[PDB]
């Protein structure tokens, strides 16, 4: 599963 | 000459990985709190590094000259 968080 | 975002790869001790989406002047800070809150450990007991060096809290993307898809490697401190 890949991860991708968006960070403000 | 760059875009305003920048994808990072972030490889812990255990060679798992967690990427982020990061705008180029955002303060590094910010990728240091969100990955200790998701390993569930405190952040003042990792060390994130760039190329071998230090982050510090306040160094950006853009000041560390990091590019698309670039690595920061996470050791315990």
């Amino acid at each position: 599963e890949e991860r991708i968080i968006s960070l403000d | 000459k760059e875009g305003e975002y920048i994808k990072l790869k972030v490889i812990g001790q255990d060679s798992s990985e967690i990427h982020f989406k990061v705008k180029m002047t955002t303060h590094l800070k910010k990728l240091k709190e969100s990955y200790a809150q998701r390993q569930g450990v405190p952040m003042n007991s990792l060390r994130f590094l760039f190329e071998g060096q230090r982050i510090a809290d306040n160094h950006t993307p853009k000041e560390l000259g990091m590019e698309e898809e670039d690595v920061i490697e996470v050791y315990q401190e």
